[PDB]
RNA sequence: GGCCCCUUAGCUCAGUGGUUAGAGCAGGCGACUCAUAAUCGCUUGGUCGCUGGUUCAAGUCCAGCAGGGGCCACCA
RNA sequence: AAAUUGAAGAGUUUGAUCAUGGCUCAGAUUGAACGCUGGCGGCAGGCCUAACACAUGCAAGUCGAACGGUAACAGGAAGAAGCUUGCUUCUUUGCUGACGAGUGGCGGACGGGUGAGUAAUGUCUGGGAAACUGCCUGAUGGAGGGGGAUAACUACUGGAAACGGUAGCUAAUACCGCAUAACGUCGCAAGACCAAAGAGGGGGACCUUCGGGCCUCUUGCCAUCGGAUGUGCCCAGAUGGGAUUAGCUAGUAGGUGGGGUAACGGCUCACCUAGGCGACGAUCCCUAGCUGGUCUGAGAGGAUGACCAGCCACACUGGAACUGAGACACGGUCCAGACUCCUACGGGAGGCAGCAGUGGGGAAUAUUGCACAAUGGGCGCAAGCCUGAUGCAGCCAUGCCGCGUGUAUGAAGAAGGCCUUCGGGUUGUAAAGUACUUUCAGCGGGGAGGAAGGGAGUAAAGUUAAUACCUUUGCUCAUUGACGUUACCCGCAGAAGAAGCACCGGCUAACUCCGUGCCAGCAGCCGCGGUAAUACGGAGGGUGCAAGCGUUAAUCGGAAUUACUGGGC
């Protein structure tokens, strides 16, 4: 064997979104390979993202996939995320961790259902901001319909509040360029040149007790449990003693161990995207959900009441009110819980797009604390966003 | 073998039996030659056999090959059967 | 490890004081000593053989403040040696420092000598012990500590424990504050309203 | 992480969108008994697993979830 | 002086009785597990099941004072830039300390793990004769003179790798004859035969090609006979169950001769005789490592073999030998098999029942830690190097033991719960209020023992030609601790940070109210519940234990209920 991970330049997590088959894992490796090619040792091909059987097979995305590249200002870690519209929640827990996405429409089609679900869901949970690459340029050779595309980009990413007519827009083709063509090498590097300097350094917060969202468990032969997130505040250091908190029954444990894309560290600190290994826990025992903190300063609970706004039309949303005893989904951190609901005395029918103070018991306790922000969805439809009020 | 002192032990090793196995050889050759000598009938063939057979059982004994009483015995049963025929 | 609650409930199921409070007042005034503790307190019972064994097990236990498993251990002890169990085992409760010290005038009560004993305040022959189980032997010297002697509390202990009988196997100067032992205890020395034939029946069953 | 099955009264089961969702075995009350079984006279019952859509009309048609069963992956 | 002080019953067959005879309870113990609860410390213990399959890192090396040598390092020397004229740079040199690889010696057969197989080829108690034995130790002797090779190295060359091949050259305590030989071996005697190796320190005088000879000291080398330690072999007695297993045996029992072994022997062969074992249990089947000891019991007995120590057997499965004083060899070799791998497709590699660790099985069992400071072990003259033995630390109320969670006073017999004969009773000196204390936990400051030795110098006595080297005895001078922020002591603030579980019909310590109504439910055994339940569920009160308390599983006792002590038809 194992070398180490030496930290030299400041570090930034982005991905990729859009409908399918618009050339998302394809951009990916293309970015990798050029860049290695110029400088860096990633070179990392097609099959070796999709490697599962079935993805093989059907030739499709359907889990997310790291992989790591650096600029000479920068190192990026980069999530790709499937397109499909049953396979939505892995990309939630894949976008819930981006500085920063870069959207991939192809000329050919436009944009398509999928490109719209994926910009609200990026609006509903946070993503700060987005780059379009547009793709496909080797097949349309017009210079009047690729102006159609970018203003219906345009004014889609406008109407949800993302600054329209000032991203950056960044034709290409990520076949050519993986091929080797010389001429469309050039995108890539534009490309890598607006995402160094559109995205800011953003803040990281490392005084504060040390928290990690869990989001996928391994089983390392030889070794045990490890456990891999993105590490929201603080720090971890090896030797510590940490808490398993969520909607099981909390548990005690130790770290043995911390890795960051195989290569040995010794404490992750805020806005990496660490593995954890842990000293005597089954696999079983733990899950995608749970929180891995300091002990004694979070706590687990399951009814409160909260701040909330409901979408409307022209927004997905809903066309028919709710009353008592709905149960939606509420979505935490990288987590879905279905709970019921409360309305305040009165104002039983609710407006599909106004404000309520509801109250809301769920069927497994979350840790929880005050201003913590969620999103509420059912049947493969998003309906509004609140933010934790008060916990009882 | 994977510990750098037993590699050398059996390189000696084979080396050694590839040394004691001709020494032993020599030796048995002798002894049967006196038993032949002993088979045929004659006793003049059968003393000087055995006469040319004592040194190399007492030096071969002597450098650890064989033990003393393992020679002892070679030399007392071929006397026996030497001075028992006519 | 210590009982820490009401202590005239003791006294009272008991049916006999067991020199549980200071002595300032009669017990007369401070509990109904006639009766038993709780809403049933008026009633009588039969006790059988067991009860009256085991209540007086109780009794003895309450009186020097020791709990089951080391009395029991006492018992094994006392049956070890050469004598009469009985004998052995009330000589065996009588050397344990605590109550010596309480024995000798420096605390009010067994819990006082108790708390005197754990909290660094008694030397054993020129020694800090602050084990209260700690056999004392024969020519022992038992004293007060230089830095503990402007408490109140030990001089009010040594005004109240005059007007007591005076035992017969230790010797006391209050001025310097020492105390030493002679002997042992022998049972004429102790109060013969302790059958301890009971005990023994009982844990040699 | 992916795919596929089941959920009707206390129990075992009918019921293919037209408006009090049914059958049998069990159960409830009154007369007799200290109380029952048996004999006589009257009989009440369901969150159609839950939430949301489509339809004038939903147990039935379309999705998400809860509980259980069965196949298949991924390995800092 | 002492080494002993030892034996208890109860419930349940009947309308009631006496007997017989089973079932159940009161005690002690555990490698325990589960439920509820949980402050600190000392000493111990911790995969009983799958002898299942195993990633990664460690668990066995050392000697230059046996040898040729120089890959690395540092010194010394000779040429060598520059100036602070040689300050500083570079190159050639095994000349010195040291030392990678190579020949040689010793160790790797010890130490560590596991209990699969094994009813006797094993273990325990007591005896015997036909044998070997490294290192350690005693006595008496010897220690002369020659030879031919080879690794490393040089040149060429095969292969992906592991690993080879051809040709030159060299050293030794590596290897092989000769000489000499006795108390050694063979033989009645006469006679015949067998071995060996050098290195290291110092030096006055004498010859030195001037390397050494010479003197002295230390350690090693060969033979023979002893000692001590270890190992091989033989005999007798004892060491589970089944007769619904009664017959078993052909090298089988004995004899003669040849061979074999360190040694006796059917150990092995050829031939001759017809024997050998068995109801005092042979043969066959099932289960099982043995002991000192451990639990229980008044004793006699019964059950058992986890930790510690003595013995045995095994090392992925099945066979076999080689090297050696010792193995048919846990981290060695060869062959065959099933699995897991690398490959350029020709061929290669592996074995956690060592210490940590993973998956799986289970009701259930721990860290991929620190140090060689102490004891012990291997090599070395020593300094020293190696040691998952060992010494310590981490986790776990698993067990035993110790301590704490305050102490005295306090009637208004307060509020609030509960019962009530509506008068009162009870929780209860309990709480509050008042006055004291500071163990343990928290903070700051001091501070033992585990350490003996090893090094340098000096002095004296030994030795000898020698005041030199070496050895022994004293003294002096600087140092060696993983645990570790040690045990312990001193100070500071403040009652401040610290109590639960089972039970209350009889056996068996401890009683009332409400809800329900043969329903919901309880139960170790007798047995409760059908509309006034001390037995179900809640509450108030009480009893027993206590950082633990209950339940389940397992053994002995009670059981004189397998009866020898000690019963019956
Ligand atoms: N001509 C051309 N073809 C392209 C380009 N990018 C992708 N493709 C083609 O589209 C096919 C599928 O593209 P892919 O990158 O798998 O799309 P995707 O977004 O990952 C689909 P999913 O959402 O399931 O992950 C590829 O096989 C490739 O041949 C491009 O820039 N030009
Ligand atoms: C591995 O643990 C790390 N490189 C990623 C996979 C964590 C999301
Ligand atoms: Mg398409
Ligand atoms: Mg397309
Ligand atoms: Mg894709
Ligand atoms: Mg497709
Ligand atoms: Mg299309
Ligand atoms: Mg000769
Ligand atoms: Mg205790
Ligand atoms: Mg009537
Ligand atoms: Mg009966
Ligand atoms: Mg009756
Ligand atoms: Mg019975
Ligand atoms: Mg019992
Ligand atoms: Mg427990
Ligand atoms: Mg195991
Ligand atoms: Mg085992
Ligand atoms: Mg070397
Ligand atoms: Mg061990
Ligand atoms: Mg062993
Ligand atoms: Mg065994
Ligand atoms: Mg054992
Ligand atoms: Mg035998
Ligand atoms: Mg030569
Ligand atoms: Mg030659
Ligand atoms: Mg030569
Ligand atoms: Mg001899
Ligand atoms: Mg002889
Ligand atoms: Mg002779
Ligand atoms: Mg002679
Ligand atoms: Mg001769
Ligand atoms: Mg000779
Ligand atoms: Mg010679
Ligand atoms: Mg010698
Ligand atoms: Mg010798
Ligand atoms: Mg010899
Ligand atoms: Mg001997
Ligand atoms: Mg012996
Ligand atoms: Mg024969
Ligand atoms: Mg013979
Ligand atoms: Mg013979
Ligand atoms: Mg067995
Ligand atoms: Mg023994
Ligand atoms: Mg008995
Ligand atoms: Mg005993
Ligand atoms: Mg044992
Ligand atoms: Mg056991
Ligand atoms: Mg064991
Ligand atoms: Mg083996
Ligand atoms: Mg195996
Ligand atoms: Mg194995
Ligand atoms: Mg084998
Ligand atoms: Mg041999
Ligand atoms: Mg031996
Ligand atoms: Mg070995
Ligand atoms: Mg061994
Ligand atoms: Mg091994
Ligand atoms: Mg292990
Ligand atoms: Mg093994
Ligand atoms: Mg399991
Ligand atoms: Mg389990
Ligand atoms: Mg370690
Ligand atoms: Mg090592
Ligand atoms: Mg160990
Ligand atoms: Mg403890
Ligand atoms: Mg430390
Ligand atoms: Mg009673
Ligand atoms: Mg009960
Ligand atoms: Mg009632
Ligand atoms: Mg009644
Ligand atoms: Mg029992
Ligand atoms: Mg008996
Ligand atoms: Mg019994
Ligand atoms: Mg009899
Ligand atoms: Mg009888």
């Amino acid at each position: 064997s194992k070398e180490k991970f030496e930290r030299t330049k400041p570090h930034v997590n982005v991905g990729t979104i859009g409908h399918v088959d618009h050339g998302k894992t394809t951009l990916t490796a293309a970015i990798t390979t050029v860049l290695a090619k110029t400088y860096g040792g990633a070179a990392r091909a097609f099959d070796q993202i999709d490697n599962a059987p079935e993805e093989k097979a059907r030739g499709i995305t359907i889990n997310t996939s790291h992989v790591e590249y650096d600029t000479p200002t920068r190192h990026y870690a980069h999530v790709d995320c499937p397109g499909h519209a049953d396979y939505v929640k892995n990309m939630i827990t894949g976008a819930a961790q981006m500085d920063g996405a870069i959207l991939v429409v192809a000329a050919t089609d436009g944009p398509m259902p999928q490109t719209r679900e994926h910009i609200l869901l990026g609006r509903q949970v946070g993503v700060p901001y987005i780059i379009v690459f547009l793709n496909k340029c080797d097949m349309v050779d017009d210079e009047e319909l690729l102006e159609l595309v970018e203003m219906e980009v345009r004014e889609l990413l406008s109407q949800y509040d993302f600054p329209g007519d000032d991203t950056p827009i960044v034709r290409g083709s990520a076949l050519k360029a993986l091929e080797g063509d010389a001429e469309w090498e050039a995108k890539i590097l534009e490309l890598a040149g607006f995402l160094d300097s559109y995205i800011p350094e953003p803040e990281r917060a490392i005084d504060k007790p040390f928290l990690l969202p869990i989001e996928d468990v391994f089983s390392i032969s030889g070794r045990g449990t490890v456990v891999t997130g993105r590490v929201e505040r603080g720090i971890i250091k090896v030797g510590e003693e940490v808490e398993i908190v969520g909607i099981k029954e909390t548990q005690k444990s130790t770290c043995t161990g911390v890795e960051m894309f195989r290569k040995l560290l010794d404490e992750g600190r805020a806005g990496e995207n660490v593995g954890v290994l842990l000293r005597g826990i089954k696999r079983e025992e733990i899950e995608r959900g749970q929180v891995l903190a300091k002990p004694g300063t979070i706590k687990p609970h399951t009814k409160f009441e909260s701040e909330v706004y409901i979408l409307s039309k022209d927004e997905g949303g809903r066309h028919t009110p709710f009353f008592k005893g709905y149960r939606p989904q509420f979505y935490f951190r990288t987590t879905d819980v279905t709970g019921t609901i409360e309305l305040p005395e009165g104002v039983e029918m609710v407006m599909p797009g106004d404000n309520i103070k509801m109250v809301v018991t769920l069927i497994h306790p979350i840790a929880m604390d005050d201003g913590l922000r969620f999103a509420i969805r059912e049947g493969g439809r998003t309906v509004g966003a609140g933010v934790v009020a008060k916990v009882l | 073998a994977n510990i750098k002192s037993a590699k050398k032990r059996a390189i000696q090793s084979e080396k050694a039996r590839k040394h004691n196995a001709s020494r032993r050889s020599m030796m048995r050759t002798f002894i049967k030659k006196v038993y032949a000598a002993i088979e045929a009938g004659d006793k003049a063939a059968a003393q000087k056999a055995f006469n040319e057979m004592q040194p190399i059982v007492d030096r071969q004994a002597a450098k650890g090959l064989i033990h003393k009483n393992k020679a002892a015995r070679h030399k007392a049963n071929l006397t026996a059967q030497i001075n028992k025929l006519a | 490890a210590r009982y820490l609650g009401p202590k005239l409930k003791l006294s009272r199921r008991e049916g006999t004081d067991l020199f549980l409070k200071s002595g300032v007042r009669a017990i007369d005034t401070k509990c109904k000593i006639e009766q038993a503790p709780g809403q049933h307190g008026a009633r009588k019972p039969r006790l059988s053989d067991y009860g009256v064994q085991l209540r007086e097990k109780q009794k003895v236990r309450r009186i020097y403040g020791v709990l089951e498993r080391q009395f029991r251990n006492y018992y094994k002890e006392a049956a070890r040696l050469k004598g009469n169990t009985g004998e052995n085992l009330l000589a065996l409760l009588e050397g344990r420092l605590d109550n010596v010290v309480y024995r000798m005038g420096f605390g009010a009560t067994r819990a006082e000598a108790r708390q005197l004993v754990s909290h660094k305040a008694i030397m054993v022959n020129g020694r800090v012990v602050n084990i209260a189980s700690y056999q004392v032997s024969p020519n022992d010297v038992v004293s007060i500590r230089e830095k503990a002697k402007k408490q109140s509390r030990v001089k009010a202990a040594l005004e109240l424990a005059e007007q007591r009988e005076k035992p017969t196997w230790l010797e006391v100067d209050a001025g310097k504050m020492e105390g030493t032992f002679k002997r042992k205890p022998e049972r004429s020395d102790l109060s013969a309203d302790i059958n301890e034939h009971l005990i023994v029946e009982l844990y040699s069953k």
